[PDB]
RNA sequence: UCUAUAUGUCAGCGUGU
DNA sequence: CCACGCGGGCGGTAGCGTGCTTTTTTCGATCTTCC
DNA sequence: GGAAGATCGAAAAAAGCACACGCTGACCCGCGTGG
């Protein structure tokens, strides 16, 4: 999962969709989803210490 | 015409009368030349690999600093020969090497001058080469890429014939179909609207596209409509009168021009009124004010006083609107000319319908249409619209597509750019509007001018281009990402996509099919086959019906007779004999041009489109000398129909009577006397015949057997003329003539015949020599007859003495009664070769290996096995025997390969393939030893020839020098070189010849070493498997009751009884008949050709019997010459002329020897022998002219009441053997899931009791039988065990139990989240 | 259950995997990922996307292609879901319940026997021996020529004269059902008394051919053995050619 | 006759794939030699027939499967419901041709009520007697045209039908026994001749060919100025009845059809009784 | 051949058979159009409870 | 019959209809 | 160069499709009919 | 005079496309990651 901040006017969505290594936009309905800035702020403060299944 | 040696061996008598003006072309040409265009070097980049490279290359990067370009390509030398690839299982292919130049630009310099250049050769996979016989070798198997009949790119106008709208109204559509891009459609909305559709998605108005093409409303109205000027005069605002606009309407107002009342108010305007108006030259006519509102203003009008638009474009005018316009002061207005039928207002209505009013809005709407769910961006919409149809890479129209597009739109030029243009779209829309208005006609889908043929080369080029664009994307990414210092052109591109796409196309494509090798005719038909099904084509289920019918354009291009019967009927066709493909892919046929009433010999190839314009006469037209039609009225085809025409109206004539039919139909004698259905079935059935023990030439033929035999690769054709130095059952060495010898060549050609090699249909392919030692040969003469070939003539079946009469009901519907003498002579005995494979693979427990010692096997079981663990060559093997002894560790469990139950035969060949790095078994060493011995002998023949020539030269030199021939004779042959002569030029030339001798010896040594290295190279196998052993078993299949046997006229049947020889009916001479056929099938099936063939065969056998009687009496050569000359000269102005006076009196003996069995007769497909000629031939021999003789009953012996029709007929043995169809099962394996008996004879399965059988059982009222068939026999495992135990005990009782299939269904439904269970209550 | 979705060995060291196993694996992986994301206290958008993708996977497993696009396999085609093996011509109902393959059955071409009677049909000796193997085993055990089933099997595969006599005796009045591939109506299957003949082709009565709509031009017909008393009586009294 | 006509006579006119008949027929025999043009013409019809035969089987199989399913649950489970209701049955009469007589349709069925002899009011047949060949002969000897019979659609039995309503077993002389599955038999009987069918998509006065009385049904006519009768109905039927009293010919006259002769007047063959204008409706 | 398994889904998932097979059972029971059901099911629009 | 030999689909066909 | 273990539409800095018929459901646009 | 129901043609989605048998090939995850 990635959070990309960009203006569709400067670069089109389909160009990002065709970028190598990117599977697809996370979209609900026809239009792609919009991530609010509050979620981005929380993620920038979101600092957990956990483990993973391979670990 | 002096016949060739193979033709002089046995000259077929020809009964044709029409002279031949064009010989039959090479049958396997369409497959060859197309592939040539795929691989031949082309300086102009429009065909094949060069075209693909020029389309893709050069490729740039994201930044203008580096560029990869293509220079040239070269096909490499294939690693293995065709035979080597076939025997080793590898794919016959040639390496492809491409010159790539990487140019690093000077980024510092603004001009971008070249900075560095790096040229290299890169390998981009293996391209599968195509053999000379028109077939491909993929994975060691023969495959054929059949052509595809598909709609040609361009514009096509069609209409639904009232199916939609539920009122019979016709809706018109126009489809632009490109070779590569997005299809476009313009459809008529029943409300008379225009709708544009892209890629068959939701419809949009065409005015949206027009606006997106930077066209305003005024421009659209100017293009799609005509303007009427309403100009305010001094009074009554007289307008520019055009009489043609007044047609088909009633003037509600009185017109006034010059003061004469041509038309009064309320009367319909007639043609006389229009003529009067035209004569009066009326230019201005008064108009009422109310009439203005009916019209629609064309151009937008603005008010100068108020600075506002008085009116926009394209809405209905109003009284207030015209009043405002008058107050504004505009003297003249322009309106759109509309009409009920002549000029429909479809464009205006479409402009009203759409919401878009500007180019940006139209582009946004188009982008939303094409890509839903994405943000509408002006730059993105513009880029998408530009790339949709105006980008060379995304959109491309081929030369054929552009030509069709220009021809449909009546454009003079036929060459243009692949990309679309605004003018093209406007012209297509205008043509659709005209078609709606009633001007023009819709195109025909089945028309052969609208359908083109795609051969193997075109599809290969398309697949290679797809791989090439993938590689171009990969190399673009690599160039953008990688550094600009140490990049090699080889490393940038990857050959994996190219190879993957190529192998997918050549092995997994639907059109790529397994080649059928039943007989040469089957191979010829398969190679010359056009299939509509395939990628980008019709589907079998949804093919429809109206396409399957025979179009009139099929004449001379597609044979209607030879089509498959079944689901794919009318979708697969056989190419005609003279049919060929044009440069655009459209089928064309030859014709003879007729000038000034005389039929010239000039040949013109006409396509479907051009044929319609001209008038072409039929082939069966009488012609006297100088090519003049002897009849005033000649039947000819003018435009999709046949009618009588005058002699001067004709323009072309059919080249020959065989133009219509294909090779399979043309090989059927007396086709014109046969029903079309029976002819079709016979043509389809001739391909399934299997080769017999001995090839017997057809007594009655069509003369096309030689062409089919020669064109097919089954036979051996001499490359150069010469004499047969050495003849053998395996190889033929021919010393070619001095004239045909290449400089510096030995001069001997070696042909290695293929002996007893399995075919794709498990049949036997064997080549037998047809020439003797010392017999001179010429180029193109057959040397060894292939399977089903007799002396260069196709021999599918055997000539049998047949008699048409009922015999105690043993014939009945279609069955055949066969004498025991046929089985005794082994006429229909066949050889079938079966391959069994044993795989030794490295399992995790331990690497299994082939050993002679097997756990728990008897000593007698291992008697056939050798020390190596393989069955001995030539050891008869029955069912259950062990062929290869393999053991798998557990200590070891047996895994030896055994033959399937019920399979017998004799082991004839054993092949061992071992992965490199693994030890070689001594059996493989022996196989390699024989291979190297054969190669050594083949090389040593040329070595001995060259050494003998060189030593003769040195002997002559030494004799000229010192004259010591006697000493050379006494001295050993090899010590001739060591002799020393006097110091002179003779010594120098002796040293030079010694140097040449040792150089030749070393060259032969390195050639032998290369051959040994090639044959000893380890085979490439799949991962995990280290050894493969293939064993070939030969089985003799003899005729027996149940075998399917047929003829060439669609008559088929199964053998009923092998009657004793004494039971057959016999004639006065006592000779019994071989085949008894029921006459009842002759009239109902309407196949009368078989009767005529029988009569002709009887006449031929009578002639042969007379020749045999003459030979047995040791008659002088003069009598035989006279009799054969009389027999050949018989006919009615036959074209064939045979002169025996120029046969050196020795070839006559050979001809009589070949004619003792019978006299072959060539009967053309539609120019065959008449009944009078057959009667004359019968009267030539001592046979009755009626064709019916009197026989006696074999069993009883009294006289038959009526004469019967007995003669000689060519009968074929079909590939439907009863032993291959009989199956029986009592108990065996069961499916893992459903616990039901398996299916198929190979798996020892049981017959399926389908739905219809269950319905029949329920209708019969039998309940216990149905339950036994449903539960105990199939599903109930406990029921199965209980039934078996009860039957073994002797009690016939059954328990119902519970079928497992219902339990599986219940479990599946439960797993679907739905609770289902059975209630006891 | 695993047996209804077996993992059949591929005989080349690999394993042929059914589409149901792939769908179950996808569902399990999605469920585990969603569980991990929920346990990680992920924000709203991520967990919503994970839940939607899990729902899509579940719908694909239950019925592939019903909504949205179907899941493509390794060879570029829609996978076979749970609902795909129930409905359709290849589903369980129309392939293993309405009709199924049966034992004690054979198939062979048909010839014409003019000497046969209306209630008789010709049968090959080897084919009859294969069809009536358990009856021959039982008769051999009862008579006493063999003591165990293995001895009877050896005697049958050895093709002794006593085996042929037993084969003659067992089917003296044992009808067999002859059927043609297109069974348009009830006359497509009829009961006949077998008569041993030499060869590999079934000899059919000429008169019944019109009932069978069969012609001796390569036609193939199947034969079934009624192996219980009730079925034998039903064939003799109802489906016999004389009664029709 | 057609096949021998083709064999020893000229083949005749053929049709294009669309359906139009080719102007020039085949004047050549199968014994003689057909030229390339005639064979090419015949190939159109041959391929059309072959494609029709190939494509008919799928629809025939689908239809017979649907028919088998729709009647798979119909078996006889009773002897007599006692219902007196049934279907009226008369010989099918249309145009100037009679296709099926009453005997063929009535044979092998039971009666619904006591059929009486015409003109005598005497019970010709009993109420619940199966009509075999002798009963059909007796019925046709008395010139009876209408017979009411018990039909399966009128069976009062629930979850099945009775034996009496079904009638004869049609495979044995006796009546149908209990337990026989008649739905599957009926579906198979309908679906069997499906292959014989074809899936292809291919006047101003009445003419009298026989002699008999004329009857008018559902008619309210008026005399015109010249005395001729003109009908004022849209459902006016004309019946030509033979001397024995049974209906022989049937026609449906259109609106505004003049009458040459009135009702109950004998007419001869070849005479025109009704004339009308189909182009316009007066 | 008889023992079945079960997977404990962390979140509920609607059955596709009762949802897409026209007429929709869930939509008919809730008396609401199918598109709103699809939107709420696939996390496109909230629904009040 | 859990005594041998105990898979599936896709594509191409062909046969009887 | 010998395992390996999870997402999966593929691949790409976009677009791919494109020749049937019948039945059922729903929607936009109108309409028309009133309370 | 605006809402309600209504209806009507048009667009989108779903289901189907006979049976039986015989033969051949072509798979039955690929790839970034790891050791
Ligand atoms: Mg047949
Ligand atoms: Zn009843």
């Amino acid at each position: 999962y990635l959070f990309v901040e960009f203006d569709p006017e400067v670069i089109h969505t389909t160009t990002i969709n065709a970028t190598r290594g990117v599977s697809h936009f996370v979209r609900f309905g026809a239009s792609p989803a919009i991530v609010p800035s509050a979620v981005i702020h929380q993620l920038s403060v979101y600092k957990p210490k956990d483990i993973v299944d391979p670990a | 015409m002096v016949y060739s040696y193979t033709e002089k061996k046995r000259i077929r008598k020809d009964f044709g009368k029409r002279p031949q003006v064009l010989d039959v072309p090479y049958l396997l040409s369409i497959q060859l030349d197309s592939f040539q265009k795929f691989i031949e070097q082309d300086p102009e980049g429009q065909y094949g690999l060069e075209a693909a490279f020029r389309s893709v290359f050069p490729i740039q990067s994201y930044s203008g600093n580096s560029e990869l370009q293509y220079v040239s390509y070269r096909l490499g030398e294939p690693v293995f020969d065709v035979q080597e690839c076939q025997i080793r299982g590898v794919t016959y292919s040639a390496p492809l090497r491409v010159k790539l130049r990487l140019v690093i630009y000077e980024r510092e310099a603004p001009e971008g001058t070249v900075k560095d250049i790096k040229e290299q050769e890169v390998y981009m996979g293996e391209i599968p080469l195509m053999t000379d016989n028109g077939t491909f070798v993929i994975n060691g198997t023969e495959r054929v890429i059949v052509s595809q009949l598909h709609r040609s790119p361009g514009v096509f106008f069609d209409s639904d014939k009232g199916k939609t709208h539920s009122s019979g109204k016709v809706l018109y559509n126009a489809r632009i179909i490109p070779y590569r891009g997005s299809w476009l459609d313009f459809e008529f909305d029943p409300k008379d609207n225009l709708f544009v559709r892209i890629d068959r998605r939701r419809k949009l108005p065409a005015t949206i596209i027009l606006r997106a093409l930077n066209y305003t409303t005024e421009q659209i109205l100017d293009l799609f409509f005509e303007k009427v000027i309403f100009e305010i005069r001094d009074n009554k605002l007289q307008m520019e009168l055009v009489p043609e606009r007044l047609r088909g309407e009633t003037a509600s107002f009185d017109i006034e021009a010059n003061g004469k009342v041509y038309v009064e108010k309320g009367r319909r305007i007639t043609a006389r009124h229009i003529r009067q108006l035209e004569k009066d030259d009326v230019k201005l006519i008064e108009v009422p004010v109310e009439y203005i509102a009916g019209k629609v203003v064309a151009k937008d009008y603005i008010d100068e006083s108020t600075g506002e638009l008085i009116c926009a474009a394209n809405m209905e005018l109003s009284l207030d609107l015209l009043a405002k316009l008058s107050q504004s002061g505009h003297k003249r207005i322009e309106t759109l000319f509309t009409n009920d039928l002549d000029h429909g207002p479809y464009i205006s209505e479409t402009l009203r319908v759409d919401p878009t009013n500007d180019r940006l809005s139209a582009l946004v709407e188009i982008y939303r249409m094409m890509r839903p769910g994405e943000p509408p961006t002006r730059e993105a919409a513009e880029s998408l619209f530009e790339n949709l149809f105006f980008s060379e890479d995304r959109y491309d129209l081929s030369a054929v597509g552009r030509m069709k597009f220009n021809r449909s739109l009546l454009r003079e030029e036929i060459e243009g750019s692949g990309i679309l243009s605004k003018d093209d779209i406007i012209d297509v829309m205008k043509k659709l509007i005209d078609i709606r208005n009633g001007k023009g006609e819709v195109d025909d889908i089945d028309h052969l001018g609208n359908r083109r043929i795609r051969s193997v080369g075109e599809m290969a080029e398309n697949q290679f281009r797809v791989g090439l664009v993938r590689v171009e994307r990969a190399v673009k990414e690599r160039l953008s990402l990688g550094d600009l210092d140490t990049l090699m052109p080889q490393d940038m591109i990857n050959a994996k996509p190219i190879s993957a796409a190529v192998k997918e196309f050549f092995g997994s494509s639907q059109l790529s099919q397994f080649m059928d090798q039943n007989n040469p005719l089957s191979e010829i038909t398969h190679k010359r086959r056009i299939s509509a099904l395939g990628p980008g084509g019709l589907t079998r289920e949804r093919a429809g019906f109206e396409v399957r019918d025979v179009h009139p354009t099929h004449y001379g291009r597609v044979c209607p007779i030879e089509t498959p019967e079944g689901p794919n009927i009318g979708l697969i066709n056989s190419l005609s004999v003279y049919a060929q493909t044009n440069e655009y892919g459209f089928l064309e046929t030859p014709y003879r041009k007729v000038t000034d009433g005389v039929v010239t010999d000039e040949i013109h190839y006409l396509s479907a489109i051009e044929e319609g314009n001209y008038v072409i006469a039929q082939a069966n037209s009488n012609l006297d000398e100088e090519g003049h039609f002897v009849e005033d009225l000649v039947t000819c085809r003018s435009k999709g129909e046949s009618s009588l025409f005058s002699r001067d109206q004709v323009d072309y004539m059919d080249v020959s009577t065989q133009q219509v039919v294909s090779v399979g139909a043309s090989l059927i004698p007396f086709l014109e006397h046969d029903d079309a259905n029976r002819a079709l079935m016979g043509a389809n059935m001739q391909r399934q015949a299997v080769p017999t023990l001995r090839a017997d030439k057809p007594l009655v033929g069509t003369g096309m057997e030689r062409a089919v035999a020669v064109d097919s690769g089954v036979t051996a054709v001499a490359k150069r003329g010469g004499v047969v130095q050495y003849v053998d059952a395996s190889r033929i060495v021919i010393k070619v003539n001095e004239d045909e010898m290449y400089p510096g060549e030995a001069g001997i050609d070696i042909y290695n015949l293929t002996k007893y090699t399995r075919s794709n249909q498990n049949t036997c392919i064997n080549q037998m020599p047809c020439v003797s030692l010392g017999e001179p040969v010429e180029r193109g003469d057959v040397l060894a007859d292939g399977p089903s070939t007799d002396l260069g003539e196709l021999a599918l079946g055997q000539n049998m003495r047949v008699a048409f009469m009922p015999w105690n009901g043993y014939n009945f519907e279609d069955s055949i009664l066969v004498s025991e003498r046929v089985v005794q002579e082994d006429r229909f005995t066949t050889i079938h070769i079966q391959e069994l494979a044993c795989v030794s693979r490295d399992t995790k427990l331990g690497p299994e290996e082939i050993t002679a010692d097997i756990p728990n096997v008897g000593e007698a079981a291992l008697s056939k096995l050798d020390e190596s663990g393989i069955v001995y060559i030539g050891a008869e093997v029955t069912g259950g025997d062990i062929l290869v002894g393999k053991v798998t560790p557990k200590d070891v469990k047996d895994s030896s390969l055994r033959v399937p139950n019920g399979v017998s035969g004799t082991v004839i060949d054993v092949q061992v393939f071992t992965r490199d790095g693994v030890e070689k078994d001594k059996r493989a060493l022996e196989i390699e030893e024989m291979q190297l011995k054969q190669a050594k002998k083949d090389l040593s023949e040329e070595l001995q020839i060259l050494e003998a020539g060189l030593f003769s030269r040195i002997r002559a030199v030494l004799v000229a020098g010192g004259v010591e021939a006697e000493k050379l004779d006494k001295l050993p042959r090899d010590r001739w070189l060591e002799l020393g002569l006097t110091d002179e030029e003779k010594q120098n030339q002796l040293e030079q010849l010694a140097e040449q001798y040792d150089e030749l010896k070393h060259e032969f040594e390195k050639k032998l070493e290369a051959k040994r290295r090639k044959i000893t190279q380890g085979d490439d196998l799949a991962p995990g498997v280290l050894k493969i052993v293939k064993v070939y078993l030969a089985v003799k299949r003899r005729i027996q009751p149940g075998d399917k046997m047929a003829g060439r006229h669609g008559n088929k049947g199964v053998i009923s009884k092998i009657n004793p020889i004494e039971d057959m009916p016999y004639d006065e001479n006592g000779t019994p008949v071989d085949i008894v056929l029921n006459p009842l099938g002759v009239p109902s099936r309407m196949n009368i050709g078989q009767i005529l063939e029988t009569h002709l065969g009887m006449a031929a056998k009578g002639i042969g019997d007379k020749i045999n009687a003459m030979l047995k009496q040791q008659q002088e050569v003069a009598k035989l010459r006279e009799f054969i000359q009389r027999a050949y000269d018989l006919g009615a102005d036959v074209r064939q002329k045979v002169d025996l006076s120029t046969f050196s009196d020795e070839e006559v003996m050979r001809l009589a020897e070949n004619l003792r069995k019978g006299m072959p007769i060539a009967t053309p497909v539609f120019d065959g022998a008449k009944e009078a000629e057959i009667k004359e031939l019968l009267k030539l021999g001592d046979l009755p002219t009626s064709g019916q003789i009197r026989l006696y009953d074999g069993r009883t012996g009294e006289q038959f009441e009526r004469p019967v029709t007995v003669g000689y007929m060519y009968m074929l043995k079909l590939n439907h053997l009863v032993d291959d169809k009989m199956h029986a099962r009592s108990t065996g394996s069961y499916s893992l899931v459903t616990q039901q008996p398996l299916g198929g004879k190979a798996q020892f399965g049981g017959q399926r009791f389908g739905e219809m059988e269950v319905w029949a059982l329920e209708a019969y009222g039998a309940a216990y039988t149905l339950q036994e068939m449903l539960t105990v026999k199939s599903d109930d495992v406990n029921g199965r065990t209980k039934m078996y135990k009860n039957i073994v005990d002797g009690n016939h009782q059954m328990e119902p139990g519970m079928p497992e299939s219902f339990n599986v269904l219940l479990k599946e439904i439960r797993s679907l989240g739905i609770n289902i269970e059975l209630e006891d209550e | 259950p695993p047996d209804l979705r077996p993992l059949v060995p591929l005989d080349g060291g690999r394993f042929a995997t059914s589409d149901l196993n792939d769908l179950y694996r996808r569902v399990i992986n999605r469920n585990n990922r969603l569980k991990r994301l929920l346990d990680l206290a992920a924000p709203d958008i991520i967990v919503r996307n994970e839940k939607r993708m899990l729902q899509e996977a579940v719908d694909a497993l239950l019925d592939n292609g019903r909504r949205g696009r179907a899941i493509t396999g390794s060879n570029k085609r829609p996978l076979k879901s749970l609902a795909d093996m129930i409905k359709g011509k290849q589903g369980r109902f129309r392939q293993n319940l309405l009709g199924k393959r049966v034992d004690y059955s054979g198939r062979s071409v048909i010839t014409v026997g003019p000497y046969l009677r209306l209630h008789q049909c010709g049968l090959p000796k080897k084919m009859a021996l294969e069809l009536f193997k358990p009856f021959i085993y039982g008769k051999l055990e009862l008579r006493g020529l063999a003591t165990t089933i293995k001895a009877a099997k050896k005697m049958v595969e050895r093709e002794e004269a006593v085996v042929w006599d037993i084969l003659d005796e067992v089917i003296r009045e044992h009808p067999v059902l002859l059927n043609r591939a297109p069974t348009l109506h009830r006359l497509g299957i009829q009961a006949f008394e077998p008569v041993l003949i030499e060869g590999k082709a079934i000899q059919l009565h000429p008169l019944v051919c019109a009932a069978y709509n069969a012609d001796f031009d390569g036609d193939q017909m199947a034969v079934h053995v009624p192996l219980t008393l009730e079925a034998q009586l039903e064939a003799r009294a109802l489906m016999m050619s004389t009664n029709n | 006759a057609a096949q021998i006509r083709q064999l020893a006579g000229m083949r005749g006119l053929m049709a294009k794939p669309d359906g139009s008949i080719i102007e020039t027929p085949i004047t050549a025999n199968f014994r003689e030699g057909l030229n390339v043009l005639q064979y090419f013409i015949s190939t159109h019809g041959a391929r059309k027939g072959l494609a029709d035969t190939a494509l008919k089987t799928a629809n025939s199989g689908y239809l017979t499967r649907r028919l088998v399913d729709v009647a798979q649950d119909l078996v006889v489970t009773e002897d007599d419901c006692g219902t007196h209701e049934g279907i009226m049955m008369t010989p099918v009469i249309e145009g100037g041709d009679v296709k099926e007589p009453l005997r063929d349709r009535v044979l092998g069925r039971v009666t619904a009520e006591d059929v009486l002899k015409p003109g005598t009011a005497d019970i010709l047949v009993p109420r619940n007697t199966l009509l075999h060949e002798q009963w059909c002969d007796l019925l046709e000897e008395n010139s009876v045209d209408a017979v009411k019979v018990r039909s399966v659609v009128s069976c009062d039995t629930d979850f099945g039908v009775c034996a009496h309503c079904y009638g004869r077993d049609l495979a044995r002389g006796h009546i149908i026994n209990k337990g026989e599955a008649i739905g599957v038999i009926a579906a198979q009987s309908i679906g069997e001749p499906g292959t014989q069918l074809t899936m292809r998509t291919f006047e101003s006065s009445i003419q009298v060919k026989n002699k008999g009385s004329i009857k008018l049904s559902n008619v309210k006519s008026v005399v015109n100025s010249s005395g001729k009768l003109v009908i004022t109905s849209r459902n006016t039927e004309l019946k030509l009845i033979d001397e024995f009293g049974r209906t022989k010919e049937s026609y449906k006259v259109p609106y505004g059809a003049v009458l040459a002769k009135g009702d109950g007047e004998q007419v001869a063959g070849g005479e025109t009784v009704a004339n009308w204008d189909p182009h316009t409706m007066p | 051949r008889e023992r079945m398994g079960h997977i404990e889904l962390a979140s509920p998932t609607a059955h596709i058979w009762f949802l897409k097979s026209l007429p929709s059972r869930i939509g008919l029971l809730l008396d609401m159009p199918l598109r709103d059901i699809e939107r709420v099911l696939y996390f496109e629009s909230y629904v009040v409870i």
